[PDB]
């Protein structure tokens, strides 16, 4: 993962998951910052 | 039980109060016993001399006062009897119904009508139907101000969206100007709609005030509480029209059903405390002597008698003594001096009652169709609304994004919708098809999308300066250094078959027919149903080489599960063209949009939307 920006995030794929916990902190970082509002749902 | 029922003016005696009742809820175990008496005229020395000596004729343990009156004082005065009596008293309608002083707590009494921060709420629901984000407010030091700010606090700031309070003005009405203060503060705010809390009278003065500073006209629009409109039968016209504000109504529920209404709370909580302790609620009335004995029993009652029901209805109180979600209805200013409803409002849910259409098609850069959340309901985020008959479809994007800033900067308003017949445009036989037919048939105006350009389409309709280099191109496995070596012009010439393909009904189909006959002949065999899918026959193998528009065949360059897919050469395209947009012909709004395109690229937002929405992972290595 190159970067905290990863195009292999950016690049989402079904076949290649990316995990994290509901409620935990980095939820509200995703859903509190607009700026990566879209990233946050995949 | 024994109770009593007033009405105070419209001249008459009236058969529907009987009929209001209509010998109303026979069938309760307990029958009510109504004595009803009317005053062409009111006094609090006249109010109060007659319900007593109605106490002395009667001996009831419930009074409902009802009045013509537009008199705030009456409900105050009631207030005191409740005090007085310990005997329950209750209003349908006029001053009874108008808001009062925080109930004495060893009072009973209530009123139909409501508060302050239920009110704030309305408005906020309001301002969220009509999706108005931005506001401002203007009060004065009227009683309630700072809780209105602080209620509207808690309600605006707990919710996720980003709306934006601008001001707040506190004016006092007291000191009054020959400095028009409230003129120079009014002045200053540029928030499109404006909530505003003051006495009646105030606001027929903030109002004048508002005409002189133009904030009255149009685009910005006003809220108000339940005290402006006030009773509504007299309407000074300094109001400005389209002035939104909330209200008690009075048809939902006619003079009588509202009686009704009261009569049957009373004995609904005769009912429900005889359930509960099989007691009679029957007092003596006389205030005159000392308050009944076993009368301090009947608080208990109250407690238990805040929430009364009847015809599935809640009827419930709250402890200031006003009905829960009272109907409240959603009221505007009619054109001239109209009052008329337009919304309703219960409990916690209210319900209330240059066009240039452009059609598009779902593609891969600037183009996605997305499916919205159901529970919302509606489009979230940069999503714009299209339509396509055969649904609601939200479509969002980089050609999305272009239309939106395109427009934003020429100041217009537009419907969107997605293609049926054809995708995109192409010349079968003697007829065209896809988005130019709409635009032929002016059905679109304009269309947008990932559109490749041609002479044939220029020469029908006119078309936007290119945004973005793209054009025909080759996309392959890890060939062609001439890349016109005609290794392409025959496959037969190399002993094992090669393989080409291209979507059909494409510019570039057409585009290759006009010019290379057999290059077409050959690849129709090769033609595959969707990129995905000719994706599918690159990717799994069973086909070496796939040809498509060279800026979606750069993102997909960019932007694959593995960087197994790239460009041919430099991915320098022939037939080097761009993106444009469809009009209708010489006659547009034409240059205005080239000069908007060109402001695009002009303070650089093409860049930022190329890196967000064009530019994909892969290709960084090589």
């Amino acid at each position: 993962i190159t970067g905290i920006n990863d195009p292999r995030l950016r690049n989402p794929s079904d076949k290649f998951i990316y995990a994290t916990v509901k409620q935990s902190s980095v939820d509200i970082y995703f859903r509190r910052q607009v700026e990566l509002s879209t990233m946050y749902r995949h | 039980m024994d109770i009593a029922v007033i009405l105070v003016g419209t001249t008459e005696e009236v058969a529907i109060k009987d009929v209001h009742e209509k010998d109303d809820f026979h069938h309760l175990p307990v029958t009510p016993r109504v004595e009803l008496v009317t005053m062409q005229e009111s006094d609090p020395k006249s109010i109060i001399t007659r319900i007593c000596d109605l106490m002395s004729d009667k001996k009831v343990q419930g009074v409902v006062f009802g009045d013509d009156t537009d008199q705030e004082a009456i409900a105050q005065i009631l207030d005191f009897i409740s005090v007085q009596t310990l005997t329950p008293i209750l209003g349908i309608h006029g001053g009874s119904s108008m808001i009062m002083a925080d109930k004495e707590e060893a009072s009973m009494f209530f009123q139909f009508g409501p508060s302050i921060e239920q009110q704030a709420s309305v408005m906020l629901n309001i301002m969220e139907e009509y999706d108005w984000y931005i506001f401002s407010i203007v009060t004065t030091y009227f009683p309630g101000y700072q809780d209105f700010e602080n209620k509207v606090r808690s309600t605006i700031e707990n919710s996720f969206v980003g709306w934006e309070l601008e001001e707040v003005i506190h004016l006092d009405m007291s000191l009054d100007d020959i400095d028009s203060k409230i003129q120079n503060q009014l002045k200053k705010l540029q928030s499109p709609v404006i909530l505003l809390y003051c006495t009646k009278e105030e606001a027929t003065y903030i109002f004048e005030v508002a005409h002189s500073v133009g904030l009255t006209g149009y685009g910005f629009t006003w809220i108000v509480p339940s005290l402006v409109a006030g009773d509504t039968d007299t309407v000074p016209d300094e109001f400005p029209t389209g002035l939104i504000s909330v209200s008690y109504d009075e048809w939902d529920y006619d003079l009588p059903a509202r009686v009704r209404d009261g009569i049957a709370i009373i004995t609904t909580a005769a009912s429900t405390m005889l359930s509960e302790h099989n007691s009679i609620p029957q007092s003596k009335s006389s205030c005159n002597n000392i308050q009944e004995s076993r009368v301090y029993e009947a608080h208990m009652l109250k407690r238990y008698l805040i929430n009364v029901t009847f015809e599935g209805r809640d009827l419930s109180f709250s402890e200031d003594g006003y009905q829960m979600h009272p109907k409240l209805v959603i009221i505007l200013l009619n054109q001239e001096r109209k009052w008329e409803r337009v919304g309703k409002y219960k409990d916690r849910s209210l319900k209330m009652w240059e066009h240039l259409s452009i059609v598009t098609l779902e593609e891969a850069p600037f183009v996605i169709v997305e499916d919205v959340d159901p529970l919302s309901g509606t489009c979230m985020r940069n999503t714009v609304p299209c339509r396509k008959q055969i649904i609601k479809r939200c479509c969002k994007g980089f050609c999305i994004d272009i239309l939106k800033k395109i427009a934003k900067t020429v100041k217009f308003t537009y419907d969107l919708y997605l293609v049926t017949n054809g995708k995109h445009g192409k010349k079968i036989n003697g007829v065209w098809n896809g988005m130019i037919g709409e635009v032929v048939t002016k059905r679109a105006y304009m269309a947008v999308g990932s559109l490749t350009i041609n002479e044939e389409r220029s020469e029908v309709v006119d078309f936007s300066v290119p945004f973005i280099e793209t054009g025909i191109s080759v996309m392959v496995s890890r060939q062609v250094s001439g890349l016109s070596d005609k290794k392409f012009q025959r496959p037969n010439d190399f002993s094992p078959a090669f393989r080409f393909g291209t979507v059909p009904n494409g510019s570039t189909e057409r585009n290759i027919r006009n010019n290379y006959l057999e290059m077409h002949s050959y690849m129709v065999k090769f033609n595959q149903r969707s990129v995905q899918d000719a994706l599918l026959s690159l990717k799994s193998g069973k086909l070496d080489a796939f040809i498509y528009d060279a800026a979606v065949l750069n993102y997909m360059a960019g932007r694959d599960e593995g960087c197994k897919l790239v460009t041919i050469g430099s991915g320098k395209v022939f037939a080097t063209t761009g993106y444009g947009i469809a009009i209708q012909k010489d006659s547009g709004w034409k240059r205005q949009v080239d000069l908007a395109i060109l402001q695009l690229f002009g303070d650089g937002e093409m860049e930022e939307l190329e890196a967000l929405w064009l530019t994909g992972i892969c290709h960084n290595e090589k």
